[PDB]
C-alpha cells in the first residue's frame, strides 16, 4: 500500500475492526422488510 | 469444418445400424424397436421376458462379445402404463463399441434379476429396488442399499418429495435421535423456468 | 393489546406457537424439560443463566435458529431481571438449591429471589407467572427447606396475585436426586433408614408429568390466580419404595434402622463438603417426611395430564445402576 | 501402447544370489529406507508461522459475499435477481420495490452462508459488478445465526473491503 | 440518513424498525442492529447535474466495462432531468 | 388379457394369506428377543400389539400381488431387526414418543389451523 | 492473599493446560475431510499448535464434523458425542455441517449438525481452506481462554 496506494472513497471504512464474534458486537440477524398485511384498527367510540 | 459444431461419424453410424439389424434378426421372439442416435449410440428396446436372452446372447457370441456392464439403472415416467424403464448398457473390449438394451415393468411386475449374466448386476439391482420399488426375482440379496433403514417410500420416483416426509432430530427427553414430520424454516423455492417458444422444430410431435 | 403472536404453522421445530417464555432455573433438572417442550413447538425462550456457557450448551439443540436465546442474570439484580422479563408473556420460575452455600442460603432462594421476579414481572407488564412451590411446604415444618418455601409461596401469591402455583412431590427421572439418591448408598455398605422406613408414605411423580403440566397452565386460561398439586397416582412406604429400588437397580439391601439425632449427626458430617454435598441434615428431614393430602387443591387431572406410574418408568432411570420381573412393591389404598 | 510394470525374471547365477542372501540376512534394503527419512530430517520444512505468515492466494479467490457502490456512493444492486436465479443452493433472498426516488433497489437481500457453496455463480451473473465474492476467509462465527447475512451485513462487508476488492477485480477483468 | 424511533432503535434505509411492543427485539439485548450508516439514496442527491450539448446523453457508469450496461437518456423534457436507471446520475441539456 | 398378470410369488390370495401368517408368526416370537437386545423401555405386550396394529392397517388388501410386497418388505423390515442392523433409534420410529398428540374432531382442527 | 485472585490464576492455569492441548477428533465424512488433512500436512501442521493430528474417541477433547451428515448416520455421531469424556466441544467445518449447504433440501441429509449435538464453533466456506478451519481451531483457543469455571463456583 506505500508504494501503490489504493483509491479512495468516502464510503470506505476508515476504522478497520477485526471479527467481533462472542462480543456485544456481534452481528444478529434481523428482517428488512416492514410488515405485509395492515389489520383493521377497531372504532375508539362506544356505539351506544 | 465448422468451428463450433459437432463432427459426424458416418461410418459408425452404418456399423451400428447393420448390428442392430443383425440382433433383431436373431431374437424376433424378443426385440421390439432397434433406433440409432445421431451420435451414434445403439439401443435395442426388448420385451422384459428377454432379459436373459438378449443379455446372454450379446455377452457370449462371437460377433457381440459384450463381457462387462457399464452401469444399469432405471427411468420413471408416470405417464406410461409401465412407469419404469429399465436401462442396461454394456462394453465391448474385442469390438470397442457399447450398446443400450431397455426394457419396462411397472410398481407391481418383477423383472428377472442379471446376476447369472453379470454378477455387477447384483448392487445395482438393489439400487433400482431401494430408490424405484421394482423387485428383482431370484436375487439372491434383496435389500435397500442406499437408503436409511426404516425408510419407507422410494426416493427417485417422480412423484416423491424432494424434502421427503420426515426429518431427524435429537430430543433430550428420550435421549435419542427421533423422526418428525418435515418442516422447513425456508420452503424450497419453485421456479417455471421453460420458455413458451418450441425450441427445436426437428423434435416437433404431431398435434 | 393491538394483537397476540398469533400461532402459525403445525406445532413442530419451525411452527410459531406465540409463546415467548422467560425461565429462570433452566439449566437445571426441571428447566431442562421444560425448556424443550416450548422449543418442540416453536416457542421464543429467554433463558437467564448464571453459570458458565458451557454449562448451558445442552440447551441450544432445543429449538430452531434464534429460538433459544441467553442473558447473563444475578439473582440479587433488579436490572438483570427486569431486561430478561419485559419482552416476555409468560415468566417460568424454577429457582432452587437442595443445600445452602457460603453466598445463598433457603431465605435467598426461595423467598428473596422469587420475589424480586415476581415484583419486577408485575412492574413489567408480563401477564402469565408460574411459580414452583413444594408439596409439603409449612411453616411448622423440621426442614428449613419447607419453611421457606410457604414464606416465599405466600410473598408471591401476593406481589403477583394471578400466579398459577405448581406444588408437586418429589420428582423422579434420569437426572432426579429422589431414585438416584436410593441408590448411591450401596457406596456405605448398608441402606440406613429412619424407623426402618416405616411410618413415612410419599406420592413421587413423574418428571414429563410435571412439565406437561406446566406448559398446559400456560396455555389454560383457567389457571390464573390458582394453585395446583401435582401429585403421584399410588402412595408407598418409605421402605417398601427403597425396597423396590434396590431390586430394580438388583443390588444387595440390608436395611438396618438408626435413630432420628444420629442420621443428623451423619448429616452435618456430609455438610462440610464444599462441594455439592451427598447428603444434608435438611436432605433427610425431607426424605423421612410424609407426603400430605390436600384434597381441596388442582391435581394433574385438571390439567388433562394423566398421571405416569413409578413402575412404568422406574427401569428408565435406573438402569445405569445396575452392574454388568422385578415385583411391584405394595401401595396404600386410599381407605 | 503399453509397458509391463512387474515383468522381471530374476537371475539364477551365484553372484545374484548371493546379493539376494545379502540383503534378506543384513537387511540392506531397509536401511536404505531409513536413510531417505534421514535426509529429511535436515531438509528446510515447508511450515509457514500462521498467524504471522499466510498462504499465497490470487485476485480469483472466492471467499465472502459482498454488495459493492458506485464511486458516487449509489448501490450498484438493482434487483435484477439474476443472482437469486443463477444461485445452485438457493441461498439468495431477495425483495424489491420503488424507492423514495423511483430507483429499482432491493428492500431484502440475504445470502445464508451455509446453504451457500462459494462458487462464484452469483458474481458471473450480475450485470453491475454488485455482489462479489471477496478475498476475506476467516469470519468463523460462534453462532449458527451470525451466518445469516442480511443486507445490511453484505453493504458493511462491501464498505469494509473496498479498497482491496476494486483492486483484485482490476486485476482480473480483462479475462471475464 | 439514520433517523432513531422512540424507543432509540435505529431505523435502516429500508424502513424498517420493530415497533415498540413487538417481543423480537429481544435478540439485541446484550448485543446490537446492525445497520449500515451510508444511505445510498442521500449520496446519490448530492452528485450535481451534468450539463450536456445533446438531445441524447449516453451513460456507462464509469470505468468502462467496470460500470453499468450502456445506456441512452432523451433530455427533451425541461421540466425535469434525465437520470440513469442503473447509477442514478443526472443530466440536462444546455438552455435547448 | 389386459387382467391377465405376472405374479410375484402367490397366484391367489389363498396362498398370500399364508406368506402373511408364516410372516406374523416370525415377527410375534422375535418381540421378546427385540426388546432384550436394544434395552427397550416398552413391555413385550406393547411390542406385540404394535405388530398387530401395523398388520391390521392392510387388512382390506384383496390384490394378491400388492399383499406380495407387503410381505417382501415385511421380511425386509424383519432381517434388519433381527441382526441388529437397525438400533434403538429406528427400532421406537414406531412408536411416534416425541410428537404431541394431533385432534382429531372438527372443533379441535378449527381452533388450531386451517388444514382439514 | 484474597480467594478471588488464586482462583482467576488458578482459572488461567486449567485454561492455558485445555487449550494448548486440544486433541481432535475428526469425523471425515465428505470433501472437507480433504481440506482438514491438509491442515496437518506440512503447510499448516497442525501438530505445532499442540493439536495432535488424530485422536481416539475417549482420549479427544474436540469433535470436528467434516463432511455432510447423513439421515442414516446422525445417531452414530450423537452415541460417539456421548461417549466424549468432558470437557467437550464440537467445531462444524463446511456448509453442509452448518446447515445442509447443497444439499439443504435433501430427503436423507440432516439440515446441520448443531440439531443433533451443540456446536461451539462454525466453519463457513464449501470447502473451507485449510487456513480458515486453523483459524477456525485457533478461535476456539481464545473461547477456552475465556472460560471462568473456578470464578463462579467460587461465588456459588
Ligand atoms: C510436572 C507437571 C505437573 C505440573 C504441576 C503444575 C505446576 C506447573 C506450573 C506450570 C505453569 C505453566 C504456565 C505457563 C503459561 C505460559 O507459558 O504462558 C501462556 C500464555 C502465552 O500466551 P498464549 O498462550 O495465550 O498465546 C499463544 C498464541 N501466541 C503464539 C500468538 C502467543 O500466557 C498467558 O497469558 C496465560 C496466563 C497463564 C497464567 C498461569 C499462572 C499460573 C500460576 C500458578 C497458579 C497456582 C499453581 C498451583
Ligand atoms: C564362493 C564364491 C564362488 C562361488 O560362489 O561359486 C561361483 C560359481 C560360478 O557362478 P555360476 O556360474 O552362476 O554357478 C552356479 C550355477 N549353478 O558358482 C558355482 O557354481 C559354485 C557352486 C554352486 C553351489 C554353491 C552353493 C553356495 C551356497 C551354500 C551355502 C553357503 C552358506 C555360507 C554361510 C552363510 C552365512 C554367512
Ligand atoms: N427436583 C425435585 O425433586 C423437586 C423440585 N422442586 C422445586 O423446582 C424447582 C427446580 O428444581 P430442580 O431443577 O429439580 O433442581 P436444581 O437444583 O438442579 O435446579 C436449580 C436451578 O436454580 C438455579 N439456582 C440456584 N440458586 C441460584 C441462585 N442464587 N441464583 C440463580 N440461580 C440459582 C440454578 O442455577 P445454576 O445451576 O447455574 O447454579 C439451577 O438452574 C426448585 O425450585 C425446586 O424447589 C419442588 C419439588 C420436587
Ligand atoms: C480439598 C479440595 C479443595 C477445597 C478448596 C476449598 O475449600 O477452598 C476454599 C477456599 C476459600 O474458602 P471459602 O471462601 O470458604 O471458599 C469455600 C468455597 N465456597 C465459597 C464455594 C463455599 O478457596 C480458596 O481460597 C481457593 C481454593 C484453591
Ligand atoms: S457463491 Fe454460489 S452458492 Fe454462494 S451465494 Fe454465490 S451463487 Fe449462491
Ligand atoms: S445479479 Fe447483481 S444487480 Fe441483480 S439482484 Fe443480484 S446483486 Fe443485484
Ligand atoms: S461443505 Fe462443501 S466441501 Fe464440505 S462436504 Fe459439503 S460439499 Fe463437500
Ligand atoms: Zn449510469
Amino acid at each position: 500500500p506505500t508504494v501503490k496506494p489504493p483509491t479512495a472513497r468516502k464510503f470506505i471504512w476508515t476504522n478497520h475492526k477485526f471479527n467481533l464474534s462472542g462480543t456485544p458486537q456481534q452481528y444478529v440477524p434481523y428482517s428488512t422488510t416492514r410488515k405485509k398485511i395492515q389489520e383493521w384498527v377497531p372504532p375508539s367510540t362506544p356505539y351506544k | 469444418t465448422r468451428p463450433t459444431v459437432r463432427p459426424r461419424n458416418d461410418v459408425a453410424h452404418k456399423q451400428l445400424s447393420a448390428f442392430g439389424e443383425y440382433v433383431a434378426e436373431i431374437l424376433p421372439k424378443y426385440v421390439q424397436q432397434v433406433q440409432v442416435s445421431c451420435f451414434n449410440e445403439l439401443e435395442i428396446c426388448i420385451h422384459p421376458d428377454g432379459v436373459i436372452p438378449v443379455l446372454t446372447f450379446l455377452r457370449d457370441h462371437s460377433n457381440a462379445q459384450f463381457k462387462s456392464l457399464a452401469d444399469l439403472t432405471a427411468v420413471d415416467i408416470p405417464t406410461r402404463q409401465n412407469r419404469f424403464e429399465i436401462v442396461y448398457n454394456l462394453l465391448s473390449l474385442r469390438f470397442n463399441s457399447r450398446i443400450r438394451v431397455k426394457t419396462y415393468t411397472d410398481e407391481l411386475t418383477p423383472i428377472e434379476s442379471s446376476v447369472p449374466v453379470y454378477k455387477a448386476a447384483n448392487w445395482y439391482e438393489r439400487e433400482i429396488w431401494d430408490m424405484f420399488g421394482v423387485f428383482f426375482a431370484n436375487h439372491p440379496d434383496l435389500r435397500r442399499i442406499l437408503t436409511d433403514y426404516g425408510f419407507e417410500g422410494h426416493p427417485f420416483r417422480k412423484d416423491f418429495p424432494l424434502s421427503g416426509y420426515v426429518e431427524l432430530r435429537y430430543d433430550d427427553e428420550v435421549k435419542r435421535v427421533v423422526a418428525e414430520p418435515v418442516e422447513l424454516a425456508q420452503e424450497f423455492r419453485k421456479f417455471d423456468l421453460n420458455s413458451p417458444w418450441e425450441a427445436f422444430p426437428a423434435y416437433r410431435q404431431p398435434p | 393489546l393491538h394483537h397476540a403472536v398469533i400461532p402459525h404453522g403445525k406445532g413442530g421445530r419451525s411452527s410459531v406457537s406465540g409463546i415467548v417464555a422467560t425461565v429462570f432455573g433452566a439449566t437445571g433438572f426441571l428447566g431442562r424439560y421444560v425448556v424443550n417442550h416450548l422449543g418442540r413447538m416453536g416457542s421464543q425462550v429467554i433463558v437467564p443463566h448464571r453459570c458458565e456457557p458451557y454449562d448451558t450448551m445442552h440447551l441450544r439443540p432445543m429449538g430452531d435458529l434464534g429460538q433459544i436465546i441467553f442473558m447473563d442474570w444475578n439473582g440479587r439484580d433488579k436490572d438483570s431481571i427486569r431486561r430478561a422479563v419485559e419482552h416476555s408473556s409468560v415468566v417460568i420460575n424454577l429457582v432452587g438449591r437442595e443445600w445452602e452455600t457460603q453466598n445463598f442460603d433457603f431465605e435467598d432462594v426461595f423467598v428473596k429471589i422469587p420475589q424480586a421476579i415476581a415484583q419486577v414481572s408485575k412492574e413489567a407488564g408480563v401477564e402469565k407467572f408460574i411459580h414452583i412451590s413444594h408439596l409439603n411446604a409449612d411453616i411448622k415444618s423440621s426442614s428449613k427447606y419447607l419453611r421457606s418455601k410457604a414464606v416465599g409461596e405466600k410473598e408471591v401469591r401476593e406481589t403477583f396475585p394471578e400466579a398459577t402455583i405448581i406444588k408437586p412431590a418429589e420428582i423422579f427421572g434420569r437426572e432426579d436426586r429422589f431414585l438416584n439418591y436410593f441408590a448411591n448408598i450401596r457406596w456405605f455398605g448398608g441402606v440406613p433408614l429412619i424407623s426402618l422406613g416405616k411410618k413415612t408414605v410419599k406420592q413421587p411423580v413423574y418428571i414429563v408429568d410435571v412439565t406437561k403440566g406446566i406448559i398446559n397452565a400456560i396455555k389454560d386460561p383457567d389457571a390464573r390466580g390458582k394453585t395446583f398439586a401435582f401429585v403421584g397416582p399410588s402412595r408407598y412406604l418409605l421402605f417398601d419404595l427403597v425396597q423396590y429400588v434396590f431390586a430394580v437397580a438388583h443390588r444387595p439391601f440390608l436395611p438396618y434402622p438408626l435413630p432420628h439425632f444420629a442420621y443428623r449427626w451423619i448429616g452435618r458430617l456430609f455438610e462440610i463438603s464444599p462441594f455439592e454435598p451427598w447428603t444434608t441434615r435438611d436432605k433427610v428431614e425431607r426424605i423421612h417426611t410424609t407426603d400430605k393430602i390436600l384434597p381441596h387443591l388442582p391435581g394433574l387431572e385438571d390439567l388433562g395430564v394423566e398421571a405416569t406410574p413409578l413402575e412404568l418408568k422406574a427401569i428408565e432411570v435406573l438402569r445405569r445402576h445396575r452392574t454388568y420381573d422385578v415385583q411391584p412393591a405394595k401401595t396404600i389404598p386410599t381407605s | 501402447t503399453y509397458k509391463y510394470v512387474n515383468l522381471r525374471e530374476p537371475s539364477m547365477d551365484m553372484k545374484s544370489v548371493t546379493d539376494r542372501a545379502a540383503q534378506t540376512l543384513l537387511w540392506t534394503e531397509l536401511i536404505r529406507g531409513l536413510g531417505m527419512t534421514l535426509s529429511y530430517l535436515f531438509r528446510e520444512p515447508a511450515t509457514i508461522n500462521y498467524p504471522f505468515e499466510k498462504g499465497p492466494l490470487s485476485p480469483r479467490f472466492r471467499g465472502e459475499h459482498a454488495l459493492r457502490r458506485y464511486p458516487s456512493g449509489e448501490e450498484r444492486c438493482i434487483a435484477c435477481k439474476l443472482c437469486e436465479a443463477v444461485c445452485p443452493a438457493q441461498a439468495i433472498t431477495i425483495e424489491a420495490e420503488p424507492r423514495a426516488d423511483g430507483s429499482r433497489r432491493t428492500t431484502r437481500y440475504d445470502i445464508d452462508m451455509t446453504k451457500c457453496i462459494y462458487c462464484g455463480f452469483c458474481q458471473e451473473a450480475c450485470p453491475v459488478d454488485a455482489i462479489v465474492e471477496g478475498p476475506n476467509f476467516e469470519f468463523s462465527t460462534e453462532t449458527h445465526e451470525e451466518l445469516l447475512y442480511n443486507k445490511e451485513k453484505l453493504l458493511n462487508n462491501g464498505d469494509k473491503w473496498e479498497a482491496e476488492i476494486a483492486a483484485n477485480i482490476q486485476a482480473d477483468y480483462l479475462y471475464r | 440518513g439514520v433517523r432513531t424511533s422512540p424507543t432509540g432503535e435505529k431505523v435502516t434505509h429500508t424502513g424498517q424498525v420493530y415497533d415498540d411492543g413487538d417481543y423480537r427485539k429481544v435478540r439485541f439485548v446484550g448485543r446490537q442492529k446492525e445497520v449500515n450508516e451510508n444511505f445510498a439514496i442521500d449520496l446519490i442527491a448530492e452528485q450535481p447535474v451534468s450539463q450536456v450539448g445533446s438531445r441524447v446523453i449516453s451513460c456507462d457508469g464509469g470505468g468502462g466495462a467496470l460500470g453499468h450496461p450502456r445506456v441512452y437518456i432523451n433530455l427533451d423534457k425541461e421540466t425535469k432531468t434525465g437520470t440513469c436507471g442503473y447509477c442514478g446520475l443526472q443530466f440536462r441539456q444546455q438552455h435547448h | 388379457a389386459s387382467t391377465s398378470v405376472k405374479p410375484i410369488f402367490s397366484r391367489d390370495m389363498n396362498e398370500a394369506k399364508r406368506r402373511v401368517r408364516e410372516l406374523y408368526r416370525a415377527w410375534y416370537r422375535e418381540v421378546p428377543n427385540t426388546v432384550h437386545l436394544f434395552q427397550l423401555d416398552i413391555s413385550v405386550k406393547q411390542g406385540r400389539d404394535k405388530v398387530r396394529e401395523m398388520f391390521k392397517k392392510n387388512a382390506h388388501i384383496t390384490d394378491p400381488r400388492v399383499v406380495d410386497l407387503l410381505v417382501i418388505k415385511g421380511k425386509m423390515e424383519l432381517e434388519e431387526t433381527i441382526k441388529v442392523w437397525k438400533q434403538r433409534t429406528h427400532v421406537m420410529r414406531f412408536f411416534h414418543e416425541t410428537e404431541a398428540p394431533r385432534p382429531k374432531d372438527f372443533l379441535s382442527k378449527f381452533y388450531v389451523g386451517h388444514d382439514p | 492473599s484474597r480467594g478471588e485472585y488464586v482462583v482467576a490464576k488458578l482459572d488461567d492455569l486449567i485454561n492455558w493446560a485445555r487449550r494448548s492441548s486440544l486433541w481432535p477428533m475428526t469425523f471425515g465424512l465428505a470433501c472437507c475431510a480433504v481440506e482438514m488433512m491438509h491442515m496437518a500436512a506440512p503447510r499448516y501442521d497442525m501438530d505445532r499448535f499442540g493439536v495432535v493430528f488424530r485422536a481416539s474417541p475417549r482420549q479427544s477433547d474436540v469433535m470436528i464434523v467434516a463432511g455432510t451428515l447423513t439421515n442414516k448416520m446422525a445417531p452414530a455421531l450423537r452415541k460417539v458425542y456421548d461417549q466424549m469424556p468432558e470437557p467437550r466441544y464440537v467445531v462444524s467445518m463446511g456448509s453442509c455441517a452448518n446447515g445442509g449447504g447443497y444439499y439443504h433440501y435433501s430427503y436423507s441429509v440432516v439440515r446441520g449438525c448443531d440439531r443433533i449435538v451443540p456446536v461451539d464453533i462454525y466453519v463457513p466456506g464449501c470447502p473451507p481452506t485449510a487456513e480458515a478451519l486453523l483459524y477456525g481451531i485457533l478461535q476456539l483457543q481464545k473461547k477456552i481462554k475465556r472460560e471462568k469455571r473456578l470464578r463462579i463456583w467460587y461465588r456459588r
